[PDB]
């Protein structure tokens, strides 16, 4: 930092000095002087360097070992009180040399005058309300005071208020008045309220504190600006934006939503394609991000939860304002030099070319504290001196000197050139941090950092509320047909319903999905929910595709049965009149079509949520989902089995042949892995027995990689270009270069689909699958990966004992009952296949028996045959009607046995752990 | 205008540019109406306007078939399966057919089969681009040469080319998984064969060069040690002479890959490395025989003992 303003010199008695470059004295303002961390032995070296500079008046060059005597350079530091969090105490050996001055807040009453001067300044644009300069200021000050007392650090660690908030509010009020239309008192009050919302209540967490701030705003307005014409001051009730008009005026909600939709469609088309749904919170946050990006040093920190839309929302808002989006393409083996080069390129584009970039820094786009320090230096100042120093400085000053000449402005001094450079960076570079969970150590360090927290506008997206989920679901379940279930409006409590009052099956579906998501997060997740619905969206998409597929299947089966019935009516033998009876399945179709939506909901929820659950958690949450379906008026197959419903016999035999176990848990896990291929599957298993199984499924096409080997980055680029299944042996590690592959975010063209990996664009064959595989369940995965990927647990938990001993007990306690249990379902399934087989046999035989007589003997004998399987089907159904009650009665006894067995095994495993 | 539009219809497809074609079609549309009614009543104006509207009706098709992925094989398939005719090979292989043929193919209707064949065209070009990149890289690769005290030439930076050869071999292996590999098999197989031979020569060469450097410090410099081991140094001098001739003839080629065509190169390097390993074993046995006579030499090592 000193290299720009200091000039090393040499003298015989004056071995190298480091004085001013100019003739003016130099004052080193070291802000946050007590912030740097201290070594493990308890000594922070930067403070000792400062003491050396103030006591010894010099230091030692580390390459050359020469005493450098600083000349007429003064040291002025600034520090928060040591009692503040993160403030390391300073040694008395350093502060012994410095005069300490305490600067408190300006008494709380002087703030009134200090900002009344600002309001008198900014009301020169609107003289008609000159007399309102004094009220506003007091109100503003009062607001600040209240927000300082209500929202303390005890609630949230980022609830730090200061007069800087008041200055931001005054600048916002001016920059809305300056570019706004002719104003009225109601308009000014609403404008001030909007700016107050954006300054004080953006960082607030939870609806309770937002409502508290809203009532505080109402009280302040009624106390200091007792106007009589005002609307609702709620966050979504007032919307100020210059996207529609050329001014900055409060816009109607409907026009804003229509414009946002018609622009978002174009953005999804011409830019990267991500099918997305527009809702009210999206519009509000688009306005917030637009306001932040519009100002000069507009940096934002979006603290929400994964899969909320923050990154793509920032990209959309940048595209609206014509900002070049730059995202650091870093990976696991990316060091500080790569980040420095990326920042250098971004700065060069920002200043030497006036590119107006928008650097989106994710939480995971920083790996060590050096990246965060680079962000601090870039944000606190408007430049990073460490990038441009030494000879690289000499080039920069050259590139400035040419460039500043091309703008028609003359600047020959180095200081003037660098000041123009800093100003261009400040007014052209916007940094938008996006962090998923703020309780993580990296994200907590990002938030608590002084430069970021003081320069960035903390916008707390938070997780989706029930209104946003209802809007998204309504816009997502409006594509699939539901004109066959014959829904009847059910009687439910007003608290249970989330969307508009239930009048159709679609509202019931969205209510069930929202309620199950809430219950699932209530059971699995504890305390606060830093997880935004990615399960909800994936479940909605799965339900869409599954309803479509199941209704197509039902249509095909109905068509087959109807054409068979027409043929039998056409066939005019003696026994076909009884196949008129056995074609009563047209009556069964009416019952099985009513339960289609319920079965599809259960199967989609099972595919999405239960991938990473135990054998008992799956049962409990399935019971919860069934009681939720029963709470509303949607029906489902009472004896529903996921394996039977989704996977067919052929696929199950293929999986068993490939090497999969006989467990129902493993069959369900494999069904989840294979059936759901809209998202990458993440197979977790301690034994690697699945890695071979998948390979056995894909023969010679399987390619095994890992995130540890050096050539992996290239090898995938081959497998991704020639269509070979990829299994990555490690998943706990993850280099974000595969990021654009984890989320299906491709660059389409005429007929070639292209994906960006690192900085290479590679063509996707279309035969390429990706399975991520992990071994240790103890290992963690990045929040970006975990919420995008279909996590499937292949572990053999303790609860696997609970069922397994049953299969032993019933084997050696009721041998006949165990024998009938398996063959009941086995014969049932093979009957549902072979009766259809015989029906199409009969149909094609009738096709071949149009007018012959000798051929009818085979028709008659097969007609008599089909009666046998009809009797067996009826007998099996009648026997099951009594077997299932007895089976469920018999389950509970051996469940009692297993309750003790699992505890015994847990004690044994704790013994083994010791 | 009729002469101009007839001339623009006869330009070879290998030279047609859509950017100027748009302006030319705009001019044709502008100048169609200004023709007198004598042209309008005749078939000349009607045919001209119909052909101009045919050209302007499809413009995505023209730019898609202007892509580099298209090849004479694809043009032959398009002509045979859509145009129902055969194109002269000289007219086809150079893509010099006129725009009238493109009109004949009727891009408006057969666009579904057109896109079906173009998709295959881009995937085959995905394979061909990797093949061309590998060939271009290995037609310009060369070692980095230095000269030490002796007249021998030494290679530096083995990795920058060894890793490239290994990665290219892995790429050529992985190309077999692609469905559209059959047409490119006859070239990929030969390229893989050449790269395997080059990789074997590289593996022998790095070891030969390393062992020769290691032994040059021991033998060939100190006269005393060569006197104690006359057979070893006598063999070493002949090895150095043969290696010098081999390396001079090898770097007289300006390309790394062409060493696979040098007569008796890989076997020569195998013999050289075998003889160097035998000389190293002889040194080890001599040093151990010296140490077993005065065992305190076990506290010194090899360089000190030498
Ligand atoms: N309104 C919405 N409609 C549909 N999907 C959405 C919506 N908002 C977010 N999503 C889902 O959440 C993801 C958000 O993407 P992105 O913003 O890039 O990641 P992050 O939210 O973690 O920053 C998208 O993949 C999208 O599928």
């Amino acid at each position: 930092a000193l290299h720009r303003h200091t000039n090393y010199v040499t003298t015989s008695k004056g071995l190298t000095l480091l004085p001013k470059s100019d003739i003016k004295n130099l004052v080193l303002f070291c802000d946050e002087i007590n912030l740097p961390k201290l070594d493990k032995y308890g000594s922070q070296n930067v403070v000792l360097f400062l003491r050396q500079l103030m006591e010894k008046q010099g230091f030692w060059k580390t390459p050359e070992n020469k005493w450098v005597t600083i000349e007429r350079i003064h040291i002025v530091g600034a520090c928060n009180p040591p009692t503040d969090p993160g403030r390391i105490p300073m040694s008395e050996r350093f502060t012994r040399h410095a005069a300490i001055l305490y600067l408190g807040y300006p008494s709380g009453k002087s703030l009134s005058q200090i900002y009344e001067i600002y309001y008198k300044a900014i009301f020169k644009l609107v003289p008609e309300f000159r007399s309102y300069t004094e009220p506003f200021a007091r109100a503003s000050v009062h607001l600040y005071n209240e927000c300082k007392a209500r929202y303390s650090t005890g609630l949230q660690s980022h609830y730090l208020f200061s007069p800087r908030e008041l200055t931001r509010l005054v600048r916002g009020v001016y920059t809305a008045i300056n570019t706004g239309p002719r104003q009225t008192l109601r308009s000014l009050i609403r404008l001030w309220a909007y700016e107050a919302w954006r300054i004080f209540a953006d960082r607030l967490v939870g609806v309770k504190e937002k409502n508290s701030f809203e009532q505080l705003l109402y009280e302040t307005v009624d106390k200091y600006l007792p106007n009589q014409d005002l609307g609702n001051i709620s966050s979504t009730s007032l919307l100020f934006s210059g996207l529609l008009s050329l001014d900055f005026k409060e816009v109607n909600k409907t026009d804003l939503v229509n414009f946002i939709e018609e622009r978002f469609k174009t953005f999804c088309d011409e830019e990267l394609e991500v099918p997305m749904v527009i809702h009210e919170s999206m519009v509000d946050h688009i306005l917030r991000i637009d306001r932040a990006l519009k100002q000069v040093q507009g940096h934002m920190m979006l603290i929400g939860a994964s899969r909320t839309g923050k990154t793509i929302l920032t990209r959309f808002v940048a595209w609206l304002n014509g900002l070049k989006i730059v995202q650091p393409k870093i990976h696991r083996h990316s060091n500080l030099s790569d980040f420095d080069m990326i920042l250098k390129k971004a700065i060069s584009d920002c200043s030497l070319k006036e590119s107006r970039t928008c650097l989106i820094i994710d939480e995971s786009n920083i790996l060590e504290t050096a990246f965060l320090e680079r962000m601090n230096t870039l944000l606190a100042n408007a430049d990073i001196p460490d990038l441009f120093q030494g000879e690289e400085y000499d080039k920069l000053l050259n590139n400035l000197r040419n460039k500043t000449r091309s703008l028609g402005l003359l600047l020959d001094t180095e200081q003037e050139l660098y000041d123009w450079f800093v100003g261009e960076i400040a007014k052209n570079l916007h940094v938008v941090f996006t962090i998923c969970d703020p309780t993580n150590n990296k994200s907590s360090a990002m938030i608590s950092s002084p430069a970021l927290f003081n320069r960035c506008i903390i916008n707390w997206m938070g997780d989706w509320d029930t209104k946003t989920m209802s809007q998204v679901a309504n816009n997502m379940v409006d594509v699939i047909p539901m004109e066959f279930t014959d829904f009847i409006v059910p009687e439910v409590n007003k608290e249970l319903v989330f969307t508009e009052p239930i009048q159709t099956i679609r509202d019931a579906v969205v209510n069930i999905l929202i309620h199950f998501d809430r219950n699932f997060y209530q059971k699995m997740k504890v305390g606060v929910n830093p997880r935004s619905p990615g399960y909800f969206i994936d479940g909605l998409r799965a339900l869409v595709k599954l309803v479509t597929a199941k209704y197509q299947d039902l249509q095909e089966n109905q068509r087959f049965v109807n054409v068979g019935l027409e043929k039998l009516n056409e066939s005019v033998k003696s026994l076909t009149f009884e196949k008129e009876r056995w074609l009563n399945t047209t009556k069964q179709f009416s019952k099985t079509s009513q339960e289609l939506i319920g079965n599809c909901i259960i199967s989609s929820i099972y595919e999405t949520y239960f991938g990473h659950l135990n054998e008992r958690e799956r049962a409990d949450m399935l019971v919860i989902l069934k009681r939720l379906l029963g709470k509303f008026a949607v029906k489902y197959d009472v004896n529903y089995r996921f394996i039977d419903y989704l996977v067919t016999l052929d696929e199950k035999m293929k999986w068993l042949e490939c090497g999969l176990d006989k467990n129902d848990y493993f069959l369900e896990n494999m069904s989840i892995v294979m059936n759901s291929q809209d998202a990458v599957p993440f197979l977790l298993d301690p034994s690697s027995h699945m890695i071979t199984v998948i390979s056995n499924y894909y023969g010679n096409k399987t390619v095994l990689l890992s995130f540890l080997e050096e050539g992996f980055v290239k090898r995938l680029e081959n497998a991704i270009r020639f269509g070979s299944v990829v299994i990555i042996q490690d998943g706990e590690f993850f280099d974000p270069i595969i990021s654009r592959l984890i989320s299906r975010e491709f660059n389409h063209a005429g007929n070639r689909v292209t994906v960006e990996i690192g900085d290479h664009e590679v063509d996707v064959s279309g035969d390429f699958k990706l399975f991520i595989h992990s071994c240790d369940p103890s290992g963690d995965i990045p929040i970006f990966l975990r919420s995008r990927v279909r996590l499937v647990h292949f572990v053999t938990n303790k609860e696997s004992i609970e069922t397994r001993i049953f299969d032993i007990t019933l084997t050696e306690e009721n041998a006949e009952m165990q024998r009938k249990r398996e063959d009941l379902i086995k014969l049932n399934t093979e009957y549902k296949l072979k009766l259809k087989n015989l029906e199409k046999r009969l149909l094609e035989e009738l096709n071949n028996s149009q007018g012959n007589m000798l051929e009818n003997d085979e028709l008659m004998v097969t007609l008599n045959n089909l009666k046998k399987e009809a009797m067996n089907i009826e007998k099996k159904l009648s026997e099951s009607e009594e077997f299932f009650p007895q089976f469920d009665n018999l389950v509970e006894e051996y469940s009692i046995i297993g309750k003790h067995s699992v505890k015994i095994f847990s004690m044994l495993e704790k013994f083994g752990q010791f | 205008l009729w002469e101009d539009v007839q001339r623009t219809f006869e330009t070879p497809w290998c030279r047609v540019d859509v950017l100027l074609l748009q302006s030319d079609l705009a001019n044709f549309l502008r100048r169609a109406d200004e023709l007198p009614r004598a042209v309008k009543q005749f078939e000349m104006y009607k045919s001209l306007f119909s052909q101009v509207n045919m050209l302007t009706s499809v413009n995505k098709i023209l730019v898609e078939l202007k892509d580099g992925a298209l090849k004479p094989r694809h043009w032959n398939m398009i002509f045979r399966d859509i145009g129902k005719r055969q194109i002269q090979k000289n007219l086809l292989d150079k893509l010099e057919f006129s725009l009238k043929d493109v009109m004949v193919l009727n891009l408006t209707l057969n666009e579904i089969l057109l896109t079906k064949i173009i998709e295959r065209a881009q995937k085959e070009f995905v394979i061909e681009k990797s093949l061309n990149r590998i060939k271009k890289f290995w037609k310009e690769a060369q070692y980095e040469v230095i000269e030490h005290s002796s007249g021998l030439k030494l290679v530096r930076e083995w990795d920058v080319l060894e890793q490239a050869c290994k990665e290219d071999l892995e790429e050529l292996v992985s190309m077999k998984a692609s469905n559209y590999y059959k047409i490119f098999e006859q070239d990929c197989l030969d390229l893989e064969s050449k790269l395997t031979k080059l990789s074997e020569i590289q593996v022998n060469w790095v070891e030969v060069q390393f062992y020769w450097l290691d032994l040059y410090g021991i033998l060939g410099e100190n006269l005393d040690i060569q006197n104690f081991l006359p057979l070893e140094t006598s063999k070493f001098k002949s090895l150095t002479s043969e290696y010098k001739m081999i390396t001079t003839r090898a770097f007289q080629l300006d390309t790394t890959i062409e060493v696979i065509h040098i007569p008796n190169f890989d076997t020569t390097l195998k013999l050289t490395i075998d003889s160097l390993k035998m000389i190293k074993s002889s040194l080890s046995t001599f040093l151990e025989r010296q140490r077993r006579q005065f065992p305190r030499f076990y506290f010194l090592g090899n360089d000190d003992l030498l």
